C-alpha cells in the first residue's frame, strides 16, 4: 500500500474514497485513521440546504435547557 | 417550570457522568502539568552532558587534568549550563505569558458569566446564555454553562405588516404568522401565536410604500364597550 | 486580521554539519539541544492547525445558498462563490488572494484553501438565510428584509423605517459593496498584515541560511576543508566553535519563532471572538465590529488571514 500526498509518499495504508471526521492530522485534507489503516479526506460537515423563501419563517415551538463545560 | 427544573437536572447529571466517562475532556490541564513536568525534568537531565568537554563530571575534571586545562574545561562547562538554565528560563517566560493571557480570559468569563447574565454570543457556550456556575480544578477553572437552545420548529407563512383601513400596522415585540387562514402575532424566541389588535401593533403611514403588506383585519378591544 | 503563519521544521544535524559523521559525534556530547528545538516547532506547527481549526470551523453543518438568490434587492455576487470559477471562490476572496504573494523544510497546513472557502461559504449560507439563529441552535429561515428589520430594531430605529425605504438601503448596500471592492483592488497597502507575515517569515528563514557562512572565529566556514586542512587535536577546538555558533542561530531563531506564534494566537484569538460576535450575532460593543452602528458582517477567506467586511 503506497499513497502518494502532498505532505509526502505514506506507506502502510491505503487511500478510501469515504470520508470521516479527522482522527489523525497528517497534512492537506489527509486523516488516517485505524477502522487495519486507512487515509482518506477529511469530511467538514453533513450538508444541510435552508428551505429558504421571502414568504417563510420557522418559529421554534419548544426548547431544551443544555448544560456545557469550559475548562 | 417543573419541566424546566427537570431538564436541568437531567443536565447536570448527565454533565457528572460526561465527566466521569470521558478521560480527554480534562486534557487542558494535565497538559500544562506535564510541560511543566517535562521541562523541570530536561533541566535536570542536561547536567549529564560533556557540552564538548572530557568529562562531564566537575571534579573529575579538575583532578584528572592540570588546573591550566582543567579552567578551560570548567569554562565549557558552565557556559553549557549557564545556557541550559536561561533556555529553560525563556520557555518559562514564555508559556507563564500564555498562562496569564488564559487566567485573564477565565478571570473575564466569570466576570461576565457567573456573575451577570452576557449577551454576547458563544462567550459563555453554545446557545442563549442563562447562567453559568464555577468549579475549582488543579491548575485551573471549569465553568458549567447554562444555555437555552431552541428546538422543534415549525414553518409558517409570514407577512411584514398587515393593511387595515388604509392604514399599515407593524408587530410591537413579535411577527406575523398564519397558520393557512387566520393571521397572529407572535413573540420571535417560541411560538404563542395571538390575535392581532392596536395594543401589540402601532401604525405607520399608508398600505402603498410597503412591499408584501397583506389585508388582515385589527381587532379594537374598545369597540365593544361602547356598543353596549 | 493573520491567523496562522507557515508550519515550518528544522534538521538540526543536517542544518550544523551537513554530511560529516565526525561533526555528529560530537554534537552527540552536547544533550538533547535538537530534541528541544524539535519538540519546539512541533508545538508551533500543532498551535497555527489549532488556530485555523478554532477561526474556522463554528458551524458543525454546510448550509447551502437557495439556487434562486433574491434577497429584496441585496446583491450578495461579489461575496457568494462563484460556481464558473474551478477554485469556487467569490471575486473577493480571488482578489485578496491575488494581492498576496538546505535543512529548512515547510510543513503543508492541515486545511487546504477549498476547505476554508467551503467554511466560508457555509457561514455566508447560514447567516443569509437563517440570521443569526444558526449560531445558536437549529438554522431557522428568515426573509432577508425582515432579518435586516430585527437587526435595525436591534441598534434602536423602528421596523417602519426600514419597511419605508427598503429599497433605498438595498442600494446604498449594493454601492458600498461595489466601493469596498474597488478599494481593495485599488490601494496596495491594505493587505499589509498577511505580507508583513509572510515577508517576516521569509527573512528569518533567509537570515538563518545566511548565517551557514559565517566563520564563527575559525579559520574557514566549511566544515570539509576544516576536517582535510588539519589534524586531529585542533580541528576538534575550531568544529567546536563552528558548532557552538551554529547553535546559537539555531536557538535564537526558535525563540523569536515561539515569540511570533504567540503573537499570531493573540491575533488567531481575536479573529475568533470577531468571528463569533460579529458574524453569528449582532454586537452592541462599539467599535468592535466596524465604525458606527453594527448590523451583520461577513466573512472572506484570505491566505494566513480572515478578513471581516462590517
Ligand atoms: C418548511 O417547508 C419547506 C418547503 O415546503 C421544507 O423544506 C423541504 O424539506 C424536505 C425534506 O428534506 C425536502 O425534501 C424539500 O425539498 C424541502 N423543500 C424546499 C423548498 O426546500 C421544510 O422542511 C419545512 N420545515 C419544517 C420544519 O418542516
Ligand atoms: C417540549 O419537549 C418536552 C420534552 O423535551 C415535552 O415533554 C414531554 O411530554 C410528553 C407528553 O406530554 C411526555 O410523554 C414526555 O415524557 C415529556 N418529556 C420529558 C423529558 O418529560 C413537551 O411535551 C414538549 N412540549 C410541547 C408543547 O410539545
Ligand atoms: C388557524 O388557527 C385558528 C385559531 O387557532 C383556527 O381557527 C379555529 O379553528 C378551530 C378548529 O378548526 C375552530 O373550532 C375555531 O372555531 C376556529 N376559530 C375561529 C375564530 O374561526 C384555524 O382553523 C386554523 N387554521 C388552520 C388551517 O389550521
Ligand atoms: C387589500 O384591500 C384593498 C382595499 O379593498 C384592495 O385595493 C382595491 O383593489 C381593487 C383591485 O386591485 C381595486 O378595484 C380597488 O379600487 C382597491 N381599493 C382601494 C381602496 O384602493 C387591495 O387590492 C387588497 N389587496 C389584495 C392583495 O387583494
Ligand atoms: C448584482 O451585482 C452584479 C455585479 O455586481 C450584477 O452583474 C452585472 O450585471 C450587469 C447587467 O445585468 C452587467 O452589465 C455587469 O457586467 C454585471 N457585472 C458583473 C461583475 O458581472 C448583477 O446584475 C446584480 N444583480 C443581480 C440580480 O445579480
Ligand atoms: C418571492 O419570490 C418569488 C420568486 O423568487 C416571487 O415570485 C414573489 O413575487 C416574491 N414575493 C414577493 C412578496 O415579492
Amino acid at each position: 500500500n503506497v499513497f502518494q500526498t502532498r505532505a509526502g509518499c505514506l506507506i502502510g495504508a491505503e487511500y478510501v474514497n469515504n470520508s470521516y471526521e479527522c482522527d489523525i492530522p497528517i497534512g492537506a485534507g489527509i486523516c488516517a485513521s485505524y477502522q487495519s489503516i486507512i487515509a482518506y479526506t477529511m469530511s467538514l460537515g453533513a450538508e444541510n440546504s435552508v428551505a429558504y423563501s421571502n414568504n417563510s419563517i420557522a418559529i421554534p415551538t419548544n426548547f431544551t435547557i443544555s448544560v456545557t463545560t469550559e475548562i | 417550570q417543573k419541566l424546566i427544573a427537570n431538564q436541568f437536572n437531567s443536565a447536570i447529571g448527565k454533565i457528572q457522568d460526561s465527566l466521569s466517562s470521558t478521560p480527554s475532556a480534562l486534557g487542558k490541564l494535565q497538559d500544562v502539568v506535564n510541560h511543566n513536568a517535562q521541562a523541570l525534568n530536561t533541566l535536570v537531565k542536561q547536567l549529564s552532558s560533556k557540552f564538548g568537554a572530557i568529562s562531564s563530571v566537575l571534579n573529575d575534571i579538575f583532578s584528572r587534568l592540570d588546573p591550566p586545562e582543567a579552567e578551560v574545561q570548567i569554562d565549557r562547562l558552565i557556559t553549557g549550563r549557564l545556557q541550559s538554565l536561561q533556555t529553560y528560563v525563556t520557555q518559562q517566560l514564555i508559556r507563564a505569558a500564555e498562562i496569564r493571557a488564559s487566567a485573564n480570559l477565565a478571570a473575564t468569563k466569570m466576570s461576565e458569566c457567573v456573575l451577570g447574565q452576557s449577551k454576547r454570543v458563544d462567550f459563555c457556550g453554545k446557545g442563549y446564555h442563562l447562567m453559568s456556575f464555577p468549579q475549582s480544578a488543579p491548575h485551573g477553572v471549569v465553568f458549567l454553562h447554562v444555555t437555552y437552545v431552541p428546538a422543534q420548529e415549525k414553518n409558517f407563512t409570514t407577512a411584514p405588516a398587515i393593511c387595515h383601513d388604509g392604514k399599515a400596522h407593524f408587530p410591537r415585540e413579535g411577527v406575523f404568522v398564519s397558520n393557512g387562514t387566520h393571521w397572529f402575532v407572535t413573540q420571535r424566541n417560541f411560538y404563542e401565536p395571538q390575535i392581532i389588535t392596536t395594543d401589540n401593533t402601532f401604525v405607520s403611514g399608508n398600505c402603498d410604500v410597503v412591499i408584501g403588506i397583506v389585508n388582515n383585519t385589527v381587532y379594537d378591544p374598545l369597540q365593544p364597550e361602547l356598543d353596549s | 486580521l493573520p491567523v496562522s503563519m507557515t508550519k515550518t521544521s528544522v534538521d538540526c544535524t543536517m542544518y550544523i554539519c551537513g554530511d560529516s559523521t565526525e561533526c555528529s559525534n560530537l554534537l552527540l556530547q552536547y544533550g538533547s539541544f535538537c530534541t528541544q528545538l524539535k519538540r519546539a516547532l512541533t508545538g508551533i506547527a500543532v498551535e497555527q492547525d489549532k488556530n485555523t481549526q478554532e477561526v474556522f470551523a463554528q458551524v458543525k453543518q454546510i448550509y447551502k445558498t437557495p439556487p434562486i438568490k433574491y434577497f429584496g434587492g441585496f446583491n450578495f455576487s461579489q461575496i457568494l462563490p462563484d460556481p464558473s470559477k474551478p477554485s469556487k471562490r467569490s471575486p473577493i476572496e480571488d482578489l485578496l488572494f491575488n494581492k498576496v504573494t538546505k535543512g529548512l523544510t515547510v510543513l503543508p497546513p492541515l486545511l487546504t484553501d477549498e476547505m476554508i472557502a467551503q467554511y466560508t461559504s457555509a457561514l455566508l449560507a447560514g447567516t443569509i438565510t437563517s440570521g443569526w439563529t444558526f449560531g445558536a441552535g437549529p438554522a431557522l429561515q428568515i426573509p432577508f428584509p425582515m432579518q435586516m428589520a430585527y437587526r435595525f430594531n436591534g441598534i434602536g430605529v423602528t421596523q417602519n423605517v426600514l419597511y419605508e425605504n427598503q429599497k433605498l438601503i438595498a442600494n446604498q448596500f449594493n454601492s458600498a459593496i461595489g466601493k469596498i471592492q474597488d478599494s481593495l483592488s485599488s490601494t496596495p497597502s491594505a493587505l499589509g498584515k498577511l505580507q508583513d507575515v509572510v515577508n517576516h517569515n521569509a527573512q528569518a528563514l533567509n537570515t538563518l541560511v545566511k548565517q551557514l557562512s559565517s566563520k564563527f572565529g575559525a579559520i574557514s566556514s566549511v566544515l570539509n576543508d576544516i576536517f582535510s586542512r588539519l589534524d586531529p587535536p585542533e580541528a576538534e577546538v575550531q568544529i567546536d566553535r563552528l558548532i557552538t555558533g551554529r547553535l546559537q542561530s539555531l536557538q535564537t531563531y526558535v525563540t523569536q519563532q515561539l515569540i511570533r506564534a504567540a503573537e499570531i494566537r493573540a491575533s488567531a484569538n481575536l479573529a475568533a471572538t470577531k468571528m463569533s460576535e460579529c458574524v453569528l450575532g449582532q454586537s452592541k460593543r462599539v467599535d468592535f465590529c466596524g465604525k458606527g452602528y453594527h448590523l451583520m458582517s461577513f466573512p472572506q477567506s484570505a491566505p494566513h488571514g480572515v478578513v471581516f467586511l462590517h
